[PDB]
């Protein structure tokens, strides 16, 4: 199912894209893993340790 | 010898987002040109982010007012995401005066001709009773990239600068088949702005920019 | 783990990728053509080692 | 809101007193960022009382844990409501939906190291979106006691500090809301009667040769503590019965 | 106040035998460096004029695994080492040189006969060891002016991978510089070495002529 609602858009089936470096502008070989993942920020804040 | 690019077209596809194309470019140049002006461009482009904004009966931005439906602390976010153009001043005071139930958007602002709104749909606030007004003054400046309101009266409210009109940056590098030669590069920069920097513009001063860091050494 | 996987990815090789079968005239080239596209980082070829 | 759920945000959220659930099904009258009033449907008045809810929304205030609450209005004015919607959604909360954290776009490989073990490279536009921007508020208590040698007193009148630093304090001695305190600013400068000893003829005679106009006033004076900065949004002064309460209570 | 930035200068450029230096640029604005390290670095080892050996003719070789008496190295060494034969010419784009040369010994690069205007700049530079006497060398080699590398691949005359770019290796390296209160600067360092056709300098200033002239029709 996952791979038909990523079909449905025209995203690869495979869930991997290819990516160019920011630096060099340079492709990335072996197309990498890009996708939405849902970030936690945790209440341990560094001010609070250091 | 080396052929030397020029700008050859700047076809608007929309009010925000243009694409530029840079022509002829030998082997390898389209793409060296292509991430530099990316860089360039991402990097340091003139904007005209808020900077201060004082409501009248505010003291601090964790309050509320009566009859408007967003907390200050959202209005303040809402005019982050501004996109104003100003010419011939850096820095400039734009007040908004509205009364009224219904949307204060952006086309409420006083008009301030020398000041152009790119988005005069661009929502601010909601007022919800006739008696229930907002008065109040925003601060424009000019500036460069990601000015943090904390590095930089009890009633003015400072929000975070975002100078920086680009959005999104996206070079290609296609064949041109031109001038009777083949494998000569053609560079087309699809720019995302929010608006306020002409496209040509914008490539001119990246490119002002390069030379005049590359003047250091020649 | 991310500096061993860097290692184990540049110092391998593959039957067929680019530049492969050529005879390099040392390590500086064969940086020159990794970094110029000419060749895969993973290609078998000859070098001039000293 | 969160993308890839399971189904339990909804049921979370609402079941935790954390969010405005419409105790009756109607009409959204009026709609601000601190109050709701809806009117109540015919089906469900009750005879009699008329009979409209009044949701007052809990503005920013600080938790156990010294994070914020804050309910903000998810509905707009003459919007139909059923019996059991959400009216304001409080903290971590998205239409009704719980939200801790955020979703963004995420790509899994080595970064030059900036990524080694565990660690997460994060670009500058999540900064600059203020995503994850979150309020703390702190609550700072300074107590003026009646101690020995006399009682405590919260006068403007700080020894060994100039008007730049009393500046942000009103004549009662206590800082304006909305100020921007940062880390050592004074809060509520308090100075006690309960000061140093009394120094004997010879004592005092040396002390005043030196020409130095110390009291028997101390300085506590409750200040942020160093490296926090922020914004005062409330004052509160509970007074003891009989006290005079000052012009700042 | 919002167009001027922190234009660097060249701090240091410490270097070591000619043909190897390393300059540095500070301050550089926050991640000018990466650009401009990124920019030179693929001027210099992708487009870059200069000229090498292109093809060499020998009298008695037509196979790249080819076999002749009285040589130490094999063709494929000897291509190799012509390979690295750094070559100056003038305006004239190709020009062939001849090598003839028998008795035992090395073979060096001012063996080649110094008639014409090519200018060797590593006359010492090994080509082959034959170590009998009545086997003598002769061969032709065909150099041309071009714009980079341009390997043999792309298509009794043996096929050279011409390098015409004079530098061997280059390398940026972007630090952390420092300001009177600015922090979030770089460092530009590049590091280069060339094959002694031109200075490391020469070969940065060239490339920054060459991509200041590329932006000459916007600035």
């Amino acid at each position: 199912e996952i791979k038909e609602l990523l079909k449905l858009g025209d995203l690869p089936t495979s869930g991997q894209i290819r990516l160019y470096d920011g630096r060099t502008g340079e492709q990335f070989e072996r197309p990498v893993t890009v996708g939405y993942m849902y970030m936690l920020k945790l209440n341990h804040l560094v001010d609070d340790k250091m | 010898e080396f052929l030397k690019p020029r700008l050859v077209d700047i076809e608007q596809v929309s009010s925000t987002h243009a694409k530029v194309t840079l022509e002829p470019l030998e082997r390898g140049f389209g793409h060296t040109l292509g991430n530099a002006l990316r860089r360039i461009l991402l990097s340091s482009m003139p904007g005209c982010a808020v900077t201060e904004v004082e409501i009248d009966g505010v003291l601090h931005e964790y309050s509320t007012k009566e009859g408007v439906q967003e907390d200050i602390l959202e209005i303040l976010l809402n005019l982050k995401g501004l996109a104003v153009r100003v010419q011939g001043k850096d820095e400039v005071i734009l007040t908004l005066n509205k009364s009224g139930i219904g949307p204060v958007t952006a086309a409420d602002i006083t008009h301030d001709g020398d000041v152009e709104i790119v988005k005069p749909q661009h929502v601010i606030c909601h007022l919800t009773d006739e008696n229930a007004s907002i008065s109040m003054r925003i601060k424009v400046q000019r500036g460069r990239g990601y000015v943090p309101a904390s590095t930089r009266p009890i009633g003015r409210l400072l929000v975070d600068a975002c100078y920086s009109p680009v959005e999104r940056i996206a070079y290609n590098v296609e064949a041109a088949r031109v001038e009777q030669r083949t494998d000569l590069d053609k560079l087309v920069i699809e720019m995302e702005t929010n608006g306020t920097i002409d496209p040509e513009e914008a490539i001119r001063r990246a490119a002002t920019i390069l030379a005049e860091q590359l003047e250091a050494f020649v | 783990q991310d500096v061993v996987l860097g290692l184990y990815y540049m110092t391998r090789d593959c039957v067929n990728a680019k530049g492969e079968g050529m005879v390099l005239t040392g390590p500086k080239e064969a940086e020159r053509l990794y970094r110029s596209g000419l060749a895969s980082l993973h290609a078998r070829v000859k070098v001039r080692i000293t | 809101k969160p993308l890839v759920g399971t189904g339990m945000e909804r049921a979370v959220a609402v079941d935790s007193g954390v969010t405005a659930v419409a105790k009756r099904g109607g009409v959204v009258q009026y709609v601000d960022a601190s109050r709701i009033v809806i009117k109540v449907n015919e089906d469900e008045m009750y005879p009699g009382e008329a009979g409209i809810d009044i949701y007052n929304l809990t503005k920013y205030t600080r938790s156990n844990q010294n994070t914020c609450i804050n309910q903000m209005p998810c509905v707009s004015l003459g919007e139909p409501v059923e019996r059991g919607d959400v009216l304001a959604d409080g903290p971590s909360t998205d239409l009704g939906e719980l939200a801790l954290g955020q979703n963004m776009r995420v790509a899994f490989m080595p970064w030059n190291g900036y990524n080694f073990e565990d660690s997460i490279l994060v670009s500058e536009r999540v900064v600059q979106e203020d995503r994850f921007t979150t309020i703390h508020i702190q609550e700072l208590a300074c107590v003026s006691r009646d101690t020995k040698l006399g009682p405590e007193e919260i006068t403007a009148d700080i020894p060994n500090v100039g008007e730049a630093a009393l500046s942000k304090l009103d004549e009662s001695g206590i800082v304006y809301i909305g100020a921007e305190v940062t880390g050592g600013d004074i809060l509520v400068g308090k100075v006690t009667p309960k000061g140093e000893t009394q120094l004997t003829p010879e004592e005092k005679l040396l002390r005043a040769i030196f020409g130095e106009k110390a009291s028997d006033v101390k300085d506590s004076s409750l200040r942020v503590p160093n490296g926090v900065s922020g914004t005062v949004i409330d004052v509160q002064v509970f007074t003891r019965d009989g006290v005079e309460k000052d012009k700042r209570a």
